[PDB]
């Protein structure tokens, strides 16, 4: 490709060679999410500011009902929150489920009640919240 | 039918003015209820037909004019182009209203009103009428004004993390271009150590 | 009412760009990582024989 496997690279080589090599995407984005957490564990490359909003761990709602994946109401930003559950690194969830680590309110704050009465169903409880500012704790 | 708050100052006296009660036919060249009232005394009325042809060889207007006409002798103030009689024959209940162009003045239709008294009742439905529309009016207004500024928000905060992000794309471009060149760098450190390894006996 | 209208069309199409430069940043980062990792496949494969050849030494 024009990467040596003996000279080091730097900035033009390594976007030559990416450019040479075929545009790449076409997988889920879960799957590739989850290459891309498994580079940042092993490469120390979480430390990116986007790491915390499109591929693990985080848990929404999105729906007036949690299970629900088909109510949509308007008179807040669920859409806007959806748009941005798939930027940073923290995976798009709003459903009940049981191995979710991270419950974060929404900005559809009205919720607190679905939230919390989906939180019995969920092992992790609900931090005080503050990227990583909008309405928000991971920490 | 419907009740339409309009009050067409009667020149012939203030106490009473045609508000609309408007029930209207087919056409509003048809017979409809107008009902004005005192307070002492109240009248209702209906407008006779065919009183649209009585102009039609004086000023040679267009047929449907006459519906226009009428709607706006009904609505508050006069017609903006058309000249109208407003007052009240209390002797003979009846209304009439002006038309007037080129050059002459004519006599437009008219309501044979009817008197049907006790004005109390119907001036109490007029007045509840006008309180319950201006209060449907003060509650579209809030909720007009909470969508709006709701919407407002929402512009901010997405023109926020769209400028976020428009930023992000891009430094974490540039940080995984380096990550990547120093990662490739120690695989090819490794292998030249690792020629290096091999070249011996 | 017509300040309701101007405000959601203005929300809407700044969602919408939103949604557009954030795609963005998904495409780019996956080409990224993708080409990397190949790039990264080749090198552990050429360290991989560099160690079967320093073992057959």
């Amino acid at each position: 490709y024009g990467d040596s496997y003996f000279i080091d690279t730097d900035l033009n080589q390594l976007k030559e060679v990416f450019s040479g090599i075929k545009n790449s995407n076409e997988q889920t984005p879960e799957e590739m999410a989850s290459l891309i957490a498994d580079l940042e564990y092993r490469y120390s490359w979480d430390c990116s500011p986007l790491s915390m909003f499109r591929r693990h761990t985080v848990y929404l709602d999105s729906y007036a009902v949690i299970n629900d994946l088909s109510t949509k109401n308007e008179g807040t930003r669920l859409a806007i929150k959806a748009l941005e559950l798939r930027f940073h690194g923290a995976k798009v969830v709003s459903c009940l489920a049981e191995g979710v680590s991270h419950v974060i309110i929404g900005e559809d704050h009205s919720r607190v009640a679905d939230f919390k009465a989906f939180r019995r169903t969920f092992k992790r409880k609900f931090k005080i919240l503050k990227d990583k500012c909008e309405l928000q704790e991971e920490n | 039918m419907e009740r339409k708050i309009s009050r067409i100052h009667l020149v012939s006296e203030p106490s009473i003015t045609h508000f609309l009660q408007v029930s209207w036919e087919k056409t509003l060249e048809s017979g409809f209820v107008i009902t004005l009232t005192d307070g002492h005394s109240a009248w209702t009325g209906t407008v006779s037909e065919s009183e649209i042809s009585q102009e039609a060889d004086d000023m040679a207007m267009e047929k449907g004019k006459y519906v226009g006409e009428l709607r706006k002798a009904l609505l508050s103030g006069a017609g903006p182009a058309d000249v109208y009689t407003f007052n009240f024959s209390k002797e003979s209940c009846y209304f009439f209203f002006e038309k007037n162009l080129k050059d002459v003045s004519f006599r437009l239709g008219s309501f044979n009103l009817e008197k049907v008294e006790n004005p109390a009742e119907v001036i109490r439905e007029l007045i509840c009428y006008c309180l319950d529309t201006i209060a449907e009016n003060q509650a579209k207004n809030e909720h007009l004004q909470k969508e709006n500024e709701r919407l407002l928000r929402d512009w901010n905060d997405v023109q926020g993390r769209f400028e976020k992000c428009v930023s992000a794309k891009e430094a974490l471009e540039t940080d995984l271009y380096k990550r990547f060149i120093l990662v490739l760098n120690e695989k090819k450190t490794k292998i030249r150590s690792l020629h290096n390894k091999l070249l011996n006996a």
